[PDB]
């Protein structure tokens, strides 16, 4: 017979984040990049208002990274120059963000000094105008030290930061607040850890909406299913009016994607795998696009064909379904 | 569990006092203390002493929307009162109240379709207060009839099974809990429900410790809202408490001040 | 367990107090308390007992492609969201092939898609049937691909066809398999229906846009056939998340029965990769059947992989059997690990010691499905349980050392574990990704 | 409502201690300092620390009578504990517990029946806890049919719906509460019903918070026992004020006062 | 509805899963629901039936006495206690008629029978039947007995015979009048039930002890006839109150079918005031007609009295109609009275100004039917709602004098009420009784 369209009115949208600063706001960017403010379910145009696209950030080390060969490829003039890789990034794969990742900072790796770091940070900064996202190599003394250095060498820059965790929050929190950044706030698959850890952020003095939530996503096929109904929750939350869950979501699927043997094994040692080369590029951007399809804001990438293949599926689910 | 602020009301001296002479503060202060304890809806009783209640309720919505933006529950046996004020509400509002005698159904569910607010409907007729809970049931279900039959969202009813005091009327008490869990058979979504909580300890001693309970216990039966003292810290986070015991909210250790600032 | 609004609005209103109660409201709530029968009402239509039996029924209704042991359950789904209990139905998928093709390249294809299955993780995957597309002018050309298709796979089929002449006489040899039928429209749907009916085969209703799906929808159970799956004529990504959402949403929250059935999917994007990140929307966005051009190997293992991934039951866990496993040579002079029963966990050490070609034993113990760490914190592993596993699964005959890796994120039981034993017990590495290193050292 | 006092269990360090080296004075003291609190039933339990289970119960059955009157609550899966618990019982006793497993079942039933106590019976199988309600009262009524198999009487048996901890297991106390509801339609006499209370807390941000807003919320649901703190004041008095306003106690302003000293 | 438990029991054992369900214990629990139904399972008795009407049936039967305008509804209670909700039906009282009484005894009888009926404080009592018993020893004197009773009363009859064909005879001219037919022993139920059904009237059964009562209620249900009295044939005050209780208990706690029944009471006492006490015991417990053999007005005020207390719904309080009363033949100089409209408070000015023979005015504020202390206690007798009601009850054209008379107990509403009034108020005694001494003065 006749249908009537089910539309689910929100109480409340997720935070909207505003990642960098130009030059009249104390940064050097060229411009700024918004996430956040969706007041319905992923792409649900007709019972809400999506105002900002989920943006891609592609990855950025300092060092040449222990990645198979299929990632370095695209690269391989510039992966030894963050300035220039990141360069590459943005005027060749449409890099919306640099997500830098200092895996050089490692004191069981190249150990590259708090100097060097920044250097690092300064170098991709006068390389490229769009934002950064900053994570440190996962040694917790040496990423208070780092990340400190970096939240005040680029203070005015408004960037992102990570990783706060619920016992490790305190330092990387105040280095926010005090020179102007946002922060990662990453759970270990956990929603009540997730919430609370936004709490004790927020009890520092950082503001609501300089706060990115972290899920800790599992790749495709290793867990992924658990990160997605995690992050369904959330912005199911947020809808429903939970401030401490209306914060939008990063996720690495990157790094998560691409440690999967199925992202890298060989055709010759895996015949019914099929080419190892779309493989790879499609067990990055599935993953992507699921977690998509759970409200992700923002994915960390790497190869740029995934990239180019998620900006489209984007770019397709950003027209409005409106009735 | 929204929490509806009950201290803007005229049957209080300091309150009976600003509506004779006009003074804004104590009602906007009452707003603002209400909202700090918790509360996401203020109700505004116009009072026994007054005389013109359409002019007592319309200041009493302009001054307090003023200094809040919380939902103004409008409370008032008059109707005409009742209109004056939802010409006034730049916020959202909700009628106190309507019961299901049929001259009273057709005199406001379409005022509350029409401004598009909340309505409260008490589970009895010019009987009286019914005390089983199967006859305040049967009330229900013509409450929730007439919101399908005006168009009344079914979310936007409110349902009120009348709570008496627990010394003279205690044996109402458990008749309420029975006739909250009972109204998930009268509609699906069911409807929402209400008390006026304070009225279960009137003339009784350690009233809060009544209130909060009872809040409580009302609450594991579906209590969706509540006229209560949002000043009573206890009663505040009893209500946080009952709400992650109910899978209503993502639990967390700061799951008290986290109601409180919702 | 029916609403006593529902009941009511479904009543004459008369009042007459036959059924032995003073109103039809009063009755209607008395019915919810089950005191009388419904038939204690001699008035109300007939659509009232229809609408009320109905309102007892699954939302969904399940409805088979094909016949035997090939056959494929399709909708029968309660669920928005997995997490609220589970989706129960995996996506059946597709691959399209076209009857402008020559026959050398139509058996080529076939051929191809009949090899689109997988072994990952202790999982097999595999894709539900082809879909025989008429592009050709002459008629004949569609019987020609049905026949040649038919007689090179065992998969499940789907005939794609608007004239019903055209799919009756393409139809006749293959209509013992239980093809889809594809699809009613408001232009054939009599002819369309017809055929479906006297086939018992299921039926693809084509509509453009909700409100024409709903109506054609009627009409067609209305002339007796409900073994439908559903088209609401989307060809957009965005189009289709919000139309598939509306279809799953009225039939479960409102039980719109023009709805409650399964959905049908077709991409349309040219690129193949971009045509999988498509199909990966569709399969998570309530699609039933799921059709596709691209038939590679590389494209459809990462869909397949999601698919598995999202039907998984997160209730509980998948698990092997608590067993020791033999990787690779078996020397008898071989390190045997110990690890959970959690398949997550297990192919995560397996794929460790097989991937680094280590031939050892893998011993599973038996947590239930649970992890590690969850195994642990649910006194799942403990060094008395661990020691009855050293004994129970007899490995002790096998090997010619008896040591044992533990571990490293449970590094403290293993002193607990090496005396109660007997065994020498070393702790690895925290993740199982380090356990190429950890044996040549 | 009974509160069975949960403090006289093994572990607990002085409890722990006491037992090892068989002094009644910590366990003796215990026993009247729960009475005093309110409690009308004493659980004992000699911990996972002591491991002569047979001889540890039996001591604390026999130190604990004789400076108390209150039923004993004998706490054990070793059943060797629990039955040579009840030879040294002169007061009335309850046993806890068991479980809907019949080679459980075939034991404790008829060894509760012979000695007349109460039977606490835990609504799961040998697999584990169940996640609904709806599993929950599957074994709810095979814990129902025992008893109208080994002729114990319902108002004896006790059935537990077992509660998790709020913070970890939030999903499951509205699973308690439907299941303590629909308790009722499984036998009449409906079979009376128990927690271990402070497990809704356990790992938890203001456990005695939680505890009591729990137990109000039980109560309304039909809880009739809770094993608990019964050293608790604020936990004794929402006991005491929920059985008023489930008019089970004729309400005084004296209400908690004669809760406390029942 | 009913309890899990019962169904069980109720059910095999079979355990074949014919119903839908596993086991026979889980469609124990679907049918406590409402997920299936009884009709699913092909094993099982005729308590399947009984399932079907146990459970939904009231626990006790509603049974009529007589037909038209006099009729009586017995039974159908709900309650143990009167404070739990309250007791629906007031009992129905017989007065003994002997057909050994002459044709002008037996008239001059009926005729003081015909007088019980008694006004008292605002209610009207009446009985409701007239027992006529076969004393005589040649069965023609009862019909003649029955006959001229029936030709002097409008009231409801009970039929008093153990010989079917005795009632048979007298049926014949009054079945119409649905009498009550008394009474179906274990000797004659089969004659008796038979002669019920044929003139439709209710039938009295009787059992020595509850035992025999509930085998023989069971005979007589399945011949077909339900509308029933029971008689467990107790004639002493103690075993009376006891049987009455457990017939009372079994139905309403237990769903005990055979006593699901009103209850009839018969009167043993000798002594006409020990009879009434009787009596007032028996309305008390649970009897749904009792059979008196004192027709005195003296002895049966007192007992109705009881009976119209015991009945009143504890949640509604009786209310007077507001408006000023005159008490006798009230002249413009006569006081005026001020009060409430509960019923009683009211009656105790009326009776106590009367007894005096002050001829004055009375106007009753409604405090919705509360008392002076108890609506002053909550608002709805301040001075305000008394001054309104001042030219509301139209007395003012009434009286020259302007002088209102206040109870005592609100001596504190005196200046607040002159004020507005414009009238000369009066602090009356706080009690009633004292107004005679108020007035002289
Ligand atoms: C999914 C999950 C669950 C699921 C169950 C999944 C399962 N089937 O086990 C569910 C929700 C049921 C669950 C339950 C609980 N969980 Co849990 N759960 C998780 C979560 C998010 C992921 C676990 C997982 O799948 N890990 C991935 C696999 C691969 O991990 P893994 O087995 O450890 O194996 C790796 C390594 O140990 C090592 N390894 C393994 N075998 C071997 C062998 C050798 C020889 C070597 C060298 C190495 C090695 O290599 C592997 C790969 O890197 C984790 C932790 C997180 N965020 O990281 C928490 C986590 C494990 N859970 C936790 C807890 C406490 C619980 C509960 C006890 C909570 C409660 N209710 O009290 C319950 C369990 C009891 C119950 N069920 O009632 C804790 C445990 C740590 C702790 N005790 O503090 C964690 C870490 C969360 C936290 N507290 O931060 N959980
Ligand atoms: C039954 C009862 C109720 C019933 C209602 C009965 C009713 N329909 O009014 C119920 C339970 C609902 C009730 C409620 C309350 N009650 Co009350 N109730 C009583 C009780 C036990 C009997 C009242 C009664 O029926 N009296 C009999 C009639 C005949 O009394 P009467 O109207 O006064 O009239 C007599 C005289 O005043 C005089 N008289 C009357 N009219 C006139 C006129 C003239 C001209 C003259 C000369 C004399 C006269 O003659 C009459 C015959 O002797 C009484 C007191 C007791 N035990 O004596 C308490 C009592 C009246 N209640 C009381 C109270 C306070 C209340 C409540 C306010 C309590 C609360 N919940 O806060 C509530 C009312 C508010 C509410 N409903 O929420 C108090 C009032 C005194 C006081 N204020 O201290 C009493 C005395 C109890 C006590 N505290 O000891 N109550
Ligand atoms: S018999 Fe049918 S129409 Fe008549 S009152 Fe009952 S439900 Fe209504
Ligand atoms: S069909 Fe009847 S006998 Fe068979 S399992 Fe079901 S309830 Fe038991
Ligand atoms: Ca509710
Ligand atoms: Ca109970």
């Amino acid at each position: 017979m006749a249908v009537q369209i089910l539309r689910d009115r929100s109480r409340a949208a997720v935070q909207k984040v505003v990642l960098g600063a130009t030059k009249d706001q104390g940064g050097t960017r060229s411009h700024t990049i918004v996430v956040g403010g969706d007041a319905a379910l992923p792409f649900h145009h007709f019972e809400g208002e999506i105002v900002n696209r989920p943006v891609i950030g592609m990855e950025v080390q300092d060092i040449v990274p222990d990645w198979p060969d299929v990632l370095k490829d695209p690269f391989t003039d510039v992966i030894n120059e963050p300035g220039r890789w990141a360069q590459k990034c943005v005027a060749e794969y449409g890099a919306d963000l640099i997500y830098l990742k200092l895996d050089g900072a490692d004191p069981e790796g190249a150990n590259h000094s708090v100097d060097q770091c920044v250097a690092t940070v300064k170098e991709v900064l006068q390389a490229v105008g769009v934002p950064l996202v900053v994570v440190g190599c996962g040694d917790v003394e040496k990423d208070h030290e780092v990340l400190e250095a970096v939240a005040e060498a680029a203070a005015g820059e408004n960037l992102l930061l990570g990783n706060a965790e619920q016992e490790n929050y305190k330092s990387l929190t105040a280095a926010c607040m005090v020179h102007k950044h946002n922060i990662i706030a990453r759970s270990p698959l956990d929603i009540n850890i997730c919430k609370q850890l936004n709490i004790l952020i927020n009890e520092m003095n950082l503001p609501l909406d300089h706060i990115v939530i972290d899920p800790s996503i599992g790749g495709l096929g290793y867990g992924i299913e658990y990160s997605f109904s995690i992050m369904e929750r959330i912005r199911l939350g947020a809808l429903q009016g939970d401030k401490m869950l209306s914060m939008p979501v990063i996720c690495t699927v990157g790094y998560e994607a691409w440690r999967a043997k199925e992202a890298s094994a060989p055709v010759s040692e895996y015949p019914g795998w099929g080419k190892e080369t779309e493989r790879g590029i499609l067990w990055e951007a599935v993953t992507a696009t699921a977690l998509l399809q759970a409200g992700a804001h923002i994915l960390l990438m790497r190869h740029p064909e995934a990239v180019a293949r998620v900006k489209e599926n984007i770019d397709q689910l950003m027209v409005s379904n409106a009735y | 569990m929204l929490i509806i602020g009950e201290r803007i009301n005229g049957m209080f001296g300091d309150i009976k006092r600003a509506i004779q002479e006009r003074d804004p503060a104590p009602v906007q202060e009452w707003a603002r203390r209400q909202e700090e304890g918790g509360a996401r809806a203020l109700d505004l009783n116009v009072g026994p002493a007054v005389q013109d209640k359409v002019s007592a309720m319309e200041w009493l919505v302009e001054v307090t929307q003023e200094v809040s933006n919380l939902t103004l529950c409008l409370d008032s046996t008059n109707i005409k009162a009742i209109e004056a004020g939802l010409k006034k509400c730049k916020n959202r509002a909700m009628i106190n109240s309507t019961n299901a005698e049929r001259e009273k159904v057709e005199k406001l569910f379409p005022l509350a379709v029409e401004h598009g607010a909340a309505l409260i409907g008490l589970t009895m007729n010019k009987t009286g207060i019914p005390k089983d809970s199967d006859t305040r049931l049967a009330f229900a279900m013509e409450l929730v009839a007439a919101a399908d039959e005006f168009g009344l969202p079914m979310e936007d009813l409110y349902i009120d099974p009348l709570i008496l005091p627990a010394n003279v009327a205690q044996d109402h008490a458990p008749e309420v809990l029975k006739t909250l869990q009972q109204i998930k058979m009268l509609a699906d979504p069911a409807p929402k429900t209400v008390l006026g909580l304070s009225n279960v300890s009137q003339n009784c001693q350690n009233r809060p410790l009544i209130n909060r309970t009872f809040l409580a216990m009302a609450m594991a039966c579906g209590l969706d809202a509540a006229i209560a003292d949002a000043c009573d810290e206890a009663l505040i986070e009893t209500a946080a408490t009952a709400e992650i015991l109910l899978n209503q909210t993502v639990y967390c250790d700061s799951f008290v001040k986290m109601f409180k600032t919702r | 367990p029916l609403t006593g609004l529902e009941i009511y609005k479904q009543l004459p209103k008369k009042n007459c107090g036959e059924c032995g109660t003073p109103t039809c409201l009063a009755f209607a709530m008395n019915l919810a308390s089950g005191k009388a029968s419904l038939d204690s009402c001699p008035y109300v239509s007939d659509a009232a007992r229809e609408a009320l039996d109905a309102a007892a029924a699954p939302p969904i209704a399940k409805v088979v492609l094909g016949a035997g042991p090939t056959a494929v359950e399709m909708g029968d789904e309660t669920e928005l969201f997995r997490h609220d209990k589970r989706f129960y139905h995996e996506t059946a998928i597709a691959i399209q092939v076209s009857d402008n093709l020559s026959s050398e390249e139509l058996k080529a294809k076939v051929e191809a898609i009949n090899g689109l299955n997988f072994d990952r993780v202790g999982q097999h995957y595999t894709i539900q049937a082809i879909a025989i597309r008429h592009d050709a002018d002459d008629p004949a050309a569609f019987k020609a691909a049905v026949a040649s298709v038919a007689a090179a796979t065992q998969l499940n089929l789907v005939l794609m066809a608007d004239d019903p002449d055209v799919l009756k006489e393409a139809l006749a040899g293959v209509a013992d398999r239980k093809p889809l039928l594809y699809a009613a429209t408001g232009a054939n749907y009599e002819a369309m229906t017809a055929l479906a009916k006297e086939n018992n085969c299921p039926l693809a209703v084509y509509g453009n846009g909700l409100e024409e799906l709903a109506e054609l929808v009627d009409k067609i159970v209305a002339l007796g056939h409900k073994q439908l799956v559903l088209d609401p004529g989307a060809r957009e990504t965005s189009r289709a998340i919000a139309d598939f959402t509306q279809i799953r949403r009225l039939a479960i929250k409102k039980r719109f029965r023009s709805f409650g059935y399964p959905i049908i999917a077709l991409t349309t994007a040219a690129n193949p990769l971009d045509e999988v990140l498509q199909a990966v929307n569709y399969v998570t966005k309530y699609a039933s059947l799921v059709v596709l051009r691209t038939d590679a190997k590389e494209h459809l293992l990462p869909l397949l992989s999601w698919r598995q991934n999202l039907y998984t039951d997160p209730q509980v866990p998948i698990r092997v059997e608590e067993k020791l496993n033999e990787i690779g040579a078996v020397n008898e002079n071989s390190p045997v690990y110990v690890t959970t029963n959690f398949s997550l966990t297990y192919y995560s050490v397996e794929g460790e010691i097989e991937s680094t070609k280590i031939p050892s034993y893998l011993l599973s113990v038996d947590t239930d499905g649970l992890s590690v760490l969850t195994a642990y914190a649910d006194g799942k592993f403990e060094a008395e349980k661990i020691a009855a596993v050293m004994k129970k699964v007899d490995l002790d005959n096998k090997v010619k050392r008896h040591r044992i890796i533990i571990p490293g994120a449970v590094a403290v039981l293993k002193g607990k574990l090496e005396d109660l034993t007997g065994w020498e017990v070393i702790v690895g590495p925290r993740e199982a990704s380090g356990i190429v290193a950890f044996a040549r050292a």
